[PDB]
């Protein structure tokens, strides 16, 4: 849940951001929540976990989860903070690795990368829109051509 | 000559490769995986020819009931949970098999999977089972490959009776999925408690009142997924405390 | 290597480039040490700290090696290396020693006395054996005694029309020089048998000198070997003669 | 086996005019079985039901080992002569020795010549060779037998460290062992050898060898949580204490340095206390099963061996491989392991470790005095149900130093 | 051939993949199953003995 | 220590083993240095880089120690160590310094 | 004095400590410095020259 979300918004949680080029808006508190609830749910179902009094309540206010920890405060000016780390994360590691691989095999998951050109082509002998040769690309600083956005 | 005319018999060379004009890799979690039932969480892609958009109508789409169309800005979103689901639907203990000799009067020997229920997808399971047809693209592939590779290569022989720890058999399988499940089964194994420990545990807890003597036999093929870190319980009970949130109920 | 009997070769003796080699090194006793012999907690596990026995002097594992002595010694080996093509050609066991191989792992306690050593453990460093140094030295000495004729001969050349301008800069046709050398020099010299090697070596020692014609394009360079460094210190400055001197 | 190495040294007579057996007791012991040393023996000895603290004829687990040695030593040696010199009370039921009878049949022709100490050389025994496939289980025994008879003390064991040669397959499959203590693993691992002639060049041999390295390096201290062979290392459940059991943990992260080309070494536990240290024993059994499939390198020097076990065909070497002894007594080991951790800053510098030590020495004294007093107990009869005691063995010199240095070496 | 390296290339271990670049078709599979036992123990009154 | 008045003792003077001790060491001024005295950014946080005050010469915190001088000096201490049993027996403050 | 002597002069061995082994080849550090004062095949003293 941490790692996933941190790829949705600009968070300084410790993870590389492989999928940076894949279209995504910078999510808010509220939105993050919504996604996270999905996450939650999936987990639930996968593992036959019907008790909503498990994981549920994690999204009840700023679900910008990074380092979940608890403390005690003593009147003599002091605080005792227990920072409880997770160690092994096999699932998480497998997810990441799945991403890394994804980075190269995106088409398999029907995610195709690039852009299109709209160009007058009529002919008996043509490839596919999936096989470009050299010409479909153009440049800003090209004679007679003008480049607008 | 389609099929090998073996005297009074026909040996129909069931094509190991898709005999298409066009053939595409397509994600289909557990396509050929006839297990205990199934997760349900099946990441099912249509052929590219059909509108794959369904798969992506997960996240921000609440509002926009545009069946043709995905919100692009929520793509990363879409894809993240999809991947999660692919992971989840693929988390399975790939059970130990029964293996036989190659009974069929082609090249007898090789040790082959006894497929779940019926012998269905064998051509695909084992490319090498397909003899030698003609002079094709299909054939050129088969030509290039060596026979040896298809099948059971090494089976944990040392089995108290015949409880295997692993059968090492090469088959049609996905390197990724495979690697996934291996790390899952690692997880499980690490969690292995012995009933011995449990004795001592429980007993100690009872303040000496009880002894829960547990008989056990010399069986290495036991699996007890119970052991945890204090870290795990603390963090879980953190949740439980949060769970309360000034609700006495 | 390049044909010595070619064109493009500079005869530029400069103050900057005052001949030097490594004639002798410091071997003062005092200087030999650095330092701690390597020891062990009897031989059992981490309990016996109170007691140390020296590692295997027997045939190996000795003291923590002298940083300076390593550095020095390796340099020494480089002298011989200056003549490697020649050694090799002479079939005289040329194969560059690689001192480093001798400098073998020692792991445990470091100190001068049991006393001191008890306190300090230094894991997986390096020692050298008595035996080993014996045989290492043996080699180096042998190398030197093999070169003893060469050195002399090299020297003769270098004085028979001395390329030594201690102050400033001189220049003259190396070709001119070279040919008169070979017109005047005694036939019995090793220099006349080994022209090609001697010159190569010379060039390798004397940054002040350039090869023949190797690429007549580029016979000359500004980067030579290490030499240079030491030379700058013997070269006269604006306010002082020699830095080393004074 | 595929390789002409059918070699088993008999155990020498400890002053006695006789092999150290008792006929009565060996007969009695054949209650649920009849074969030589198989799984059946091991699963009673190291039972899932019991570990009988001083059994009437067998004071320790080791006791059982030692007797087994001497048993084979006597009647099995008949076999290595090119005809089966089978008798002596007992006699082999059948040419391939598949069972023993305590008495000759109708046909008693097989002579027995008055036997001393001999090298069971099945290689010279046509039948054996003939059916290597089936005879295979003997080979496992012979080698381990040897490794109790080559010397006058506790197991002669071989060690092996690779470099980067742990290919994907192996490393993967080693992950399945995560959470399994050697305690259990031993039993399964042993039975392996029995199963069939496998391949020298296989994963099995690699793994076992690697596990052995893990156990030692852990034992000694130089491998641990902080110094892992790619996560791999044993936790000795309770540290530096007498009751310490080895459990495999993958402590990811702090991963030990690739060594220079390879390592090889030998060790021997030179203390009678190994008789109550089931772990180390099972250890050597394991690794001797690897031997059965492999051409064990680096022969042992003459000097390092006892008088009786001098000038031994396969064994004696010059510029070969030495046998460092061991920590030998758990107390030394303690210290080592604790000062690793102290240096580390894993644990309290002067607290836990002193606690362990004290208890361990307590524990020691008790088991020690007991074992030893019971070694006293034999007397006169042709038995001896246990490896002899010497006052000297209670020493702490035995290549300690050397061992420490070795393990140190290993981390890099 | 790339998708099938384990089958087609003899020089390669039967396991090996080519990740993250390529997803292999044909990997030396491991077929696994365990004993999943019920906890059958005997309870005896310690302190009282 | 061993009884000196025993048998087995070799009298083998070799070239290889030419008497030596450490009679004197190099203490040239030049040689004393290596090098940098240790300082601080006034005394406040990481801002005052512009300004340094030397550490506590007062009674402690001085310069970065001479690597060579350390190494040398420790050696020197080892000379005394060669006689440790004798010092100790003489009750002459024997206790090895530990530089 | 003898002990010290022995500790300085590798050239000298102890009495009878273990008459077995009174002699050794490894002595203290000394050695090192000594090798440099010992005459070689082609030179007298290295330090010298």
């Amino acid at each position: 849940a941490r790692s996933a979300v941190a790829q949705c918004q600009d968070a300084g949680f410790l993870v590389p951001r492989p999928l940076d080029a894949l279209r995504q808006f910078d999510v808010t508190s509220a939105a993050a929540a919504e996604i996270m609830h999905a996450v939650n749910d999936a987990f639930k179902t996968a593992f036959d976990l019907d008790g909503a009094l498990l994981d549920g309540l994690a999204l009840y206010g700023d679900p910008r989860i990074a380092d979940l920890s608890a403390a005690y405060l003593q009147y003599g000016g002091n605080v005792v903070r227990e920072h409880v780390p997770p160690g092994p994360s096999h699932i998480h590691r497998a997810l990441q690795q799945v991403e890394s691989t994804f980075m190269a095999e995106m088409n398999l998951f029907n995610v195709a990368r690039g852009n299109l050109y709209l160009v007058q082509t009529a002919t008996n002998g043509n490839w596919s829109p999936m096989a470009p040769v050299a010409a479909p690309p153009f440049v800003r600083g090209g004679p007679n051509v003008r480049v607008v956005g | 000559l389609i099929g090998f005319t073996w005297f009074m018999q026909m040996y129909q060379m069931t094509p190991p490769l898709p005999e298409g004009a066009v053939n595409r890799i397509v994600c289909m979690t557990n396509w050929a995986s006839l297990g205990d039932e199934g997760r349900g969480l099946e990441v099912r892609l249509p052929p590219p020819t059909d509108s794959s958009v369904h798969a992506y109508k997960t996240v921000l789409s609440r509002g926009y009931i545009d069946n043709a169309q995905f919100n692009p800005l929520a793509l990363r979103s879409n894809v993240l949970l999809m991947l999660l689901q692919f992971t989840l639907s693929n988390l399975k203990i790939n059970k130990s098999s029964t293996f036989t000799s190659d009974v069929t009067t082609i090249t007898s020997g090789r040790m082959i999977r006894a497929f779940e229920g019926r012998p269905e997808l064998l051509a695909l399971a084992y490319p090498g089972r397909a003899v030698l047809p003609t002079q094709t693209k299909n054939a050129q592939f088969l030509s290039t490959a060596i026979a040896d590779r298809i099948g059971r290569l090494d089976r944990a022989n040392l089995i108290g009776g015949e409880v295997s720890a692993m059968v090492e058999c090469m088959e049609l399988c996905d390197a990724l999925t495979l690697h996934i499940r291996e790390t899952y089964i690692m997880l499980l194994r690490s969690m292995h408690q012995d009933p011995t420990q449990i004795v001592q545990i429980v007993n100690e807890c009872a303040n000496n009142l009880l002894n829960s003597t547990i008989p056990i036999s010399l069986r290495p093929t036991i699996l007890c997924p119970w052991f945890a870190s204090s870290e795990d319980l603390r963090l879980q009970q953190v949740m439980h405390l949060v769970n309360i949130s000034s609700n006495t109920a | 290597t390049y044909n010595i009997t070619g064109d493009g070769n500079s005869f530029t003796p400069t103050s900057d480039m005052t001949s030097t080699a490594a004639p002798a090194i410091d071997l003062k006793p005092g200087v030999l040490n650095p330092t701690g012999k390597l020891w062990r907690p009897v031989g059992t596990s981490v309990a016996t700290i109170d007691s140390l026995a020296i590692v295997s002097d027997r045939f190996g594992q000795y003291s923590f090696v002298n940083e300076g002595m390593r550095e020095t010694f390796s340099k020494a080996l480089f002298d011989i290396n200056m003549w490697q093509p020649l050694f090799q050609a002479t079939k005289t066991g040329c194969g560059p020693i690689v001192l480093s191989s001798f400098t073998t792992t020692t792991s445990g306690y470091v100190g001068a006395t049991a006393g001191d050593a008890l306190d300090n453990p230094v894991t997986n460093g390096v020692f050298i054996s008595t035996v080993q140094i014996m045989n290492l030295q043996r080699t180096i000495a042998a190398r030197m005694r093999d070169v003893a004729l060469w050195q002399k001969h090299l020297d003769t050349a270098m004085t028979m029309l001395t390329p030594d301008i201690s102050a400033g800069s001189a220049s003259c046709n190396w070709k001119s020089l070279l040919a008169f050398a070979k017109d005047i020099l005694p036939l019995d010299n090793l220099c006349l048998t080994y022209p090609n090697e001697f010159y190569n070596v010379a060039i390798h020692r004397y940054p002040a000198l350039k090869p023949g014609n190797p690429d007549t394009k580029l016979p000359d360079a500004q980067a030579h070997p290490l030499g240079e460094v030491a030379g700058a210190f013997n070269a006269a400055t604006s306010e002082v003669g020699s830095l080393v001197g004074s | 086996m595929a390789q002409r190495q059918f070699f088993g040294l008999t155990y020498n007579f400890y002053g006695q005019p006789a092999p150290l057996f008792d006929l009565n007791d060996l007969q009695e012991l054949a209650g649920c079985y009849a074969r030589p040393w198989t799984s059946r023996f091991s699963h009673l000895a190291i039972s899932t039901g019991s570990l009988p603290v001083w059994s009437a004829r067998y004071p320790s687990v080791a006791s059982r080992n030692i007797v087994v040695n001497t048993l084979l030593g006597a009647h099995l040696n008949p076999f290595a002569g090119g005809q089966i010199t089978s008798h002596q009370g007992i006699t082999w039921r059948d040419p391939v020795l598949s069972s023993l009878a305590p008495v000759p049949a109708i046909q008693p022709p097989p002579v027995w010549a008055v036997a001393e100490n001999v090298l069971l050389d099945s290689n010279n025994y046509p039948t054996y060779v003939l059916n290597l496939s089936s005879m295979w289980p003997i080979n496992q025994d012979v080698h381990i037998m040897t490794m109790w008879a080559l010397s006058d003390q506790g197991p002669i064991y071989h060690l092996e460290v690779p470099v980067d040669p742990m290919p994907a397959a192996t490393t993967a499959a080693l992950m399945a062992y995560t959470g399994v203590p050697i305690a259990h693993l031993a039993q399964t691992a042993y039975r392996f050898a029995g199963q069939l002639p496998q391949s020298p060049d296989s994963t099995m041999v690699s793994t076992i060898r690697w596990l052995s390295a893990i156990w030692f390096g852990s034992l000694t201290g130089r491998l641990n949580r902080s110094r892992t062979c790619n996560g791999f290392y044993f936790e000795f459940a309770k540290p530096a204490l007498n009751p310490d059991q080895a459990v495999l943990k993958w402590n990811d992260g702090a991963r030990a340095a690739p060594p220079a080309a390879a390592q090889s070494s030998y060790i021997r536990c030179i203390s009678p206390h190994w008789q109550h240290q089931i772990v180390e024993v099972a250890g050597a059994l394991m690794s001797q099963s690897v031997t059965a499939v492999t051409g064990l390198p680096a022969l042992i020097d003459e000097a390092t061996l006892p008088a009786w076990s001098q000038g031994v065909a396969n064994l004696t070497g010059n510029g070969q491989g030495v046998v460092p002894c061991l920590d030998y007594n758990p107390v030394p080991m303690a210290a080592a392991r604790h000062l690793q951790w102290r240096q580390d800053g894993l644990i309290t510098a002067a607290q836990e470790a002193q606690l362990n030590n004290d208890y361990t020495a307590y524990a020691l004294t008790i088991e020690r005095h007991l074992t030893a007093m019971l070694v006293a107990n034999p007397i006169a009869a042709g038995r001896m149900p246990i490896q002899p005691f010497n006052a000297a063995d209670f020493g702490q010199a035995g290549q300690t130093a050397a061992a420490v240095a070795l393990a140190q070496a290993m981390f890099v | 051939p790339l998708r099938w390296p384990g089958l087609v290339d003899p020089n390669y271990r039967v396991g090996t993949n080519d990740l993250p670049n390529r997803i292999t078709l044909y990997n030396s599979l491991y077929r696994y199953n365990f004993t999943y036992p019920t906890l059958d123990g005997i309870m005896y009154v310690r302190s009282a003995t």
